[PDB]
RNA sequence: UAAGGGAAGUCGGCAAGCCGGAUCCGUAACUUCGGGAUAAGGAUUGGCUCUAAGGGCUGGCAGCCGACUUAGAACUGGUGC
RNA sequence: UACCUGGUUGAUCCUGCCAGUAGCAUAUGCUUGUCUCAAAGAUUAAGCCAUGCAUGUCUAAGUACGCACGGCCGGUACAGUGAAACUGCGAAUGGCUCAUUAAAUCAGUUAUGGUUCCUUUGGUCGACUUGGAUAACUGUGGUAAUUCUAGAGCUAAUACAUGCCGACGGGCGCUGACCCCCUUCGCGGGGGGGAUGCGUGCAUUUAUCAGAUCAAAACCAACCCGGGCUUUGGUGACUCUAGAUAACCUCGGGCCGAUCGCACGCCCCCCGUGGCGGCGACGACCCAUUCGAACGUCUGCCCUAUCAACUUUCGAUGGUAGUCGCCGUGCCUACCAUGGUGACCACGGGUGACGGGGAAUCAGGGUUCGAUUCCGGAGAGGGAGCCUGAGAAACGGCUACCACAUC
RNA sequence: UCUCGCCCGAAGCGUUUACUUUGAAAAAAUUAGAGUGUUCAAAGCAGGCCCGAGCCGCCUGGAUACCGCAGCUAGGAAUAAUGGAAUAGGACCGCGGUUCUAUUUUGUUGGUUUUCGGAACUGAGGCCAUGAUUAAGAGGGACGGCCGGGGGCAUUCGUAUUG
């Protein structure tokens, strides 16, 4: 649903169904997406009640340009997360690496449901999204471990 | 800065012009046209350096509006004209009529042809559309807006285009088996035989080739050009099959002599 | 002199982006259109490239599509209300893209009455003006070519839209922009999202 | 109350006169880290016309009725609060 | 050239440093015959400038009743060289300087499917001439002044405007008077051909719809026959392009030619008063091609911790709705959440930091410069503001303040 | 997998890199280097030959190279990192079914009930040699006979010294 001042997508809702006389169920008429290059769009998608502006499998926002990685660091923020990624710069004179991390925003499509902090993500390049999302959710690798534990309470 | 360059620096100029410093500061930029500033020739340096007609640039600014020296059947008068790959001279009264290829080493060839190559020309298609009214057009790299134009030519091909009518014949398609040539990048003016592609999804095709000989090449089908189907061009053809040799076997190519 | 331009905010960090421009041409940022609703008076507005830009100032009209029966008809704008992304605007009755509006009723009764008939919106008068529906009387298979369309469909508009053509109204969405294009055009509330508003403007006439 | 000047008056700024209430700002030397400190220095303040937010009692997510505060905006007066 | 010598003691050996040693690039001095290329107000003052200059422009083809020149000369006006002027481009390029600015310019990289584009290249380009002004000109003038400018009478246009002739209507969009049969006791019920009337196309801008890969049946209500019938292109991805449906279309009115040079020739007649059309110039509706421009992504930077937490009220990171702008975005405004960056050195300084491509030094590896022809950025005393234009926040453009500063 | 037209294309369409080698990709200029008697040389991209004019003249040259790091593709699987199956919610094969809807033939068109493909879900058996590398002259720990002017708490004691 929506609990902001109005959301809908593109679609046109008032299809005058009725000319005999039925309810029956009526969310059917649904927005739907490929994304291309070899990745799946989820079901998450088609029984996503939710609306997206910004969405690459609900939205306008197609997928141009790179591939890149990260690790989910902090998800404290509105429908976008902040990833970190490591890598192996070199020096040339010294002849040997170092370390470095550059933390990036990416907005997290909201079909991803336990995207639980610190596991691996893929994300692809879109428009200019807010003053430093310019990146876009594409795959969750790691479900943080665990698909079997039960703890107390 | 604030609008369009309008200069070109004789160092800065391009490589396969053979432009040389010491003659003057500047070299000689061409128009806007049908080719890029890295896919072009203009006629100040095919008459004054390779063919040698005139040594100042003052009287190209003459003979070309002297109205003597056209391209393709119609009359072309700026002294700067962007004249690339693929493309058609005439003179009409005294009668001499040229052909433009690459050679292989990376520089344009002169290769003189005659009148049965008035008749038809090649060229290479860059995107195919639908127009207003429902109607076909296809864009051509050589900036011919074409319409009406057939079926079965893809994104990717090449076409015999008559110059009279401005109406194409005799439409080959990319497939795997053909005999093409390379227009830009690592492995400029080589000839040789398609291979294979690989579709990437990253907003690119790749090419592998052999060639005439079976040795093997690799870059874009943007650069790569479309001559014959399966080892016979429809053009005429320079030294050889197109052919680098080695850079020795040069040298003993100018020995044995 | 208002630019639209990145280089004077702030970083990732919050360090002073230091400036190296001095405000340059194609990075403007010119004053609003503040819509009114009077007679027609446009300003038009040089472009980058020349093009045209059409300021709209006070506009009395818009096209405006009926989107259940497919209809599309000029029409008079009345009243502003529920501009949704600032709660003052709907004072100073101000257009912008998703702006709602109060819409006059009139080129939308005739569409489906003359289509669509035994007509709307006359309270049961009685003896209130008989025209022209009672005199043609449709001899031919044209009254069962209506047939069809009168209660085999049965043509029954959402329930509440009735009430707004009892009322001489229509509650509307504009879906263009107003000092952009130089139009005010959008399209009618239908349905799911006509309840929705309704309860909103309700509330917010209630308390 | 007093044009202009502002301690030149006198033993001495004595007495008068400035500053004051409030909100949002901003605050050093110095210190026993408690302070200084309401430091200094500022900005607003009227009128009216509205919006925004803070509740209470019953229900098989609604309906009746309740306190005076807090921010925002427009318009207006002889820059006046 | 993969290289050392002297200097601490009475003497040695040794960590050590100072001194020599060879380039290099600025100065400086002594000196100098010729010849080839040849750097050169960068370091301190991006301090100030006298002075002459550096941006002009015409084809047979926009405009000639010039007072200039004379073509052969008669009037059916307009033949040629045309000063000057309006008009169309162009002065937004090239030149100079390194003062700014430390993920910033830039460099290697990818993309606009998220935009605009003068020119160049092709497509589409379905009343036998309407109108006022206007310069050039003529004078008559003003204060010492400038490349100042007023009024009185005429004159041109691709300056400016106003605005129609072609046309046979194709068929859809949908109203609609009517017309042919079975049944029938009549109403009724069941199927079929067609006068009236408004729309018409491209672009602007709205809303909807169809926007496709499949291989077999029982009949039930009819009924085409001899048991049996019809379909745009592209990506990896569309809210792509193309269609179809409803309508606007902004008087500060998207286009849908009231232009020019070169020659002629054909036609059948009721004169020709009618027709019949080759080549080039010009400039416009958008679509493209090129020259671009811009905002983007990934990685990369000099010393400083005696700079350790910094950022949000006046956006600091994000969410939605929108203004704006060429379009994408806190770019602003409204509302709402409470985030973002940090020891992988953020933030705060310093810089004798324009960045690169490069240059010097020669084992290897480095070390120091790089304002300096090439590419990119910046600025024209400082700093703000805008007209014209496709292009400028232009300065050999304009306005205002400050600092200089001439008459 | 031969759904597409016994071998081939194509199609289901892959846990990643790091590293390594190829392959693209780059602007020249400058540098290494080719070639050329600019008179040699620093340069420069020049020239070489025949025709006594006599052919409306020939031929070649204006290369090659390294272009850090980063991004891309295709080969290599050593070392160094990281992953699955431990409450098994696993690998694999055949079955019960719920309910979702997909176009072709039922002359057409519609209707109802299906064979019917897949997404979803549900139930059950078997199937797999059904699944856990060994215990560092690495480390934590348990253990138990000793040992220590270790540490702290408390008391008992000693001669001296001064009074
Ligand atoms: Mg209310
Ligand atoms: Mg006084
Ligand atoms: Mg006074
Ligand atoms: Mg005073
Ligand atoms: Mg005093
Ligand atoms: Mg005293
Ligand atoms: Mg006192
Ligand atoms: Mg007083
Ligand atoms: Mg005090
Ligand atoms: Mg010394
Ligand atoms: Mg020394
Ligand atoms: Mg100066
Ligand atoms: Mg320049
Ligand atoms: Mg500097
Ligand atoms: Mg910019
Ligand atoms: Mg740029
Ligand atoms: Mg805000
Ligand atoms: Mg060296
Ligand atoms: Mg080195
Ligand atoms: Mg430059
Ligand atoms: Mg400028
Ligand atoms: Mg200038
Ligand atoms: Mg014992």
């Amino acid at each position: 649903t929506e609990r902001a001042y109005q959301k809908q997508p593109t679609i046109f809702q008032n299809k005058k169904r009725v000319l005999l006389g039925e309810t029956g169920k009526e969310k059917l008429p649904r927005y739907y997406k490929n994304i291309g290059l070899g990745f799946k769009t989820p079901k998450e998608a088609i029984e996503g009640t939710y609306i997206d502006k910004k969405c690459p499998f609900t939205g306008n926002v197609s997928i141009r340009g790179r591939i890149l990685s990260g690790v989910v660091t902090k998800m404290k923020m509105q429908r976008t997360i902040v990833i970190r990624r490591d890598y192996l710069h070199y020096i040339r004179k010294y002849n040997r690496f170092e370390k470095r991390h550059k933390n990036m925003s990416v907005h997290l499509s909201p079909c991803f449901r336990d995207v639980q902090i610190g596991d691996i993500v893929t994300v692809g390049e879109c428009r200019p999204l807010s003053k430093t999302v310019r990146f876009n959710v594409l795959k969750v690798t790691k479900a943080a471990g665990t698909k079997k534990q039960f703890q107390k309470f | 800065a604030r609008g369009p360059k309008k200069h070109l620096k004789r160092v800065a100029a391009p490589k396969h012009w053979m432009l040389d410093k010491l003659t003057g500061v500047f070299a000689p930029r061409p128009s806007t046209g049908p080719h890029k500033l890295r896919e072009c020739l203009p006629l100040i340096v095919f008459l004054r350096n390779r063919l040698k007609y005139a040594l100042t640039g003052d009287e190209v600014k003459k003979i070309c509006m002297q109205r003597f020296i056209k391209i393709d059947g119609k009359v072309r008068v700026d002294v700067t004209y962007p004249a690339g790959f693929m493309d058609v001279i005439s003179i009409e009264k005294t009668g001499e009529h040229f052909r433009l290829v690459y050679d292989t080493k990376g520089r344009f060839a002169v290769h003189r042809i005659t009148v049965e190559e008035a008749k038809y020309k090649l060229c290479k298609v860059r995107k195919i559309t639908v127009g207003v009214k429902g109607i076909p057009h296809l864009v051509t790299h050589d900036a011919r807006t074409i319409r009406y134009p057939d079926p079965v030519i893809k994104v990717n091909d090449t076409v015999q285009i008559d110059l009279g009518t401005g109406k194409i014949i005799n439409f080959i398609k990319f497939d795997t088996g053909n005999l093409c040539m390379v227009i830009g990048g690592a492995n400029l003016g080589r000839v040789g035989v398609i291979t294979n592609r690989e579709r990437h999804p990253g907003s690119f095709d790749v090419v592998h080739v052999k060639d005439a000989n079976g040795n093997s090449f690799a870059t874009r089908l943007s650069n790569i050009f479309v001559i014959g189907n399966g080892n016979k061009p429809w053009i005429s053809l320079p030294r050889g099959k197109g052919i680098r040799l080695t850079v020795a076997e040069e040298r003993d190519k100018r020995l044995a002599t | 002199g208002i630019s639209r331009d990145n280089w004077h905010k702030r970083r990732k960090t919050g360090g002073k982006r230091k400036p190296y421009h001095k405000k340059r041409k194609y990075e403007l940022g010119r004053p609003a259109a503040n819509t009114k609703i009077g007679p027609r008076r446009i300003h038009t507005v040089r472009v980058r490239g020349g093009n045209k830009k059409y300021r709209a100032l006070r506009l009395d009209v818009g096209n405006f599509s009926w989107g259940s029966e497919c209809c599309t008809r000029k029409t008079r704008i009345i009243d502003v209300v529920y501009n949704a992304s600032n709660n003052e605007l709907v004072r100073t009755k101000t257009l912008v893209k998703n702006c709602i509006v109060l819409i006059d009723s009139t080129p939308y009764r005739q569409w489906y009455e003359s289509h669509y008939a035994l007509p709307l919106g006359r309270k049961k008068g009685a003896k209130l003006t008989p025209e022209e529906e009672e005199i043609l009387n449709k001899k031919r298979s044209k009254k069962i070519q209506k047939k069809y369309d009168e209660r085999k469909k049965n043509a029954k508009i959402s329930s509440l839209l009735e009430e707004q053509f009892q009322q001489g109204k229509l509650l509307a969405c504009i879906a263009s922009r107003p000092g952009q294009c130089g139009r005010a055009d959008g399209y009618v509330l239908e349905g799911k999202e006509l309840e929705f508003y309704l309860r909103k403007i309700k509330a917010r006439k209630g308390k």
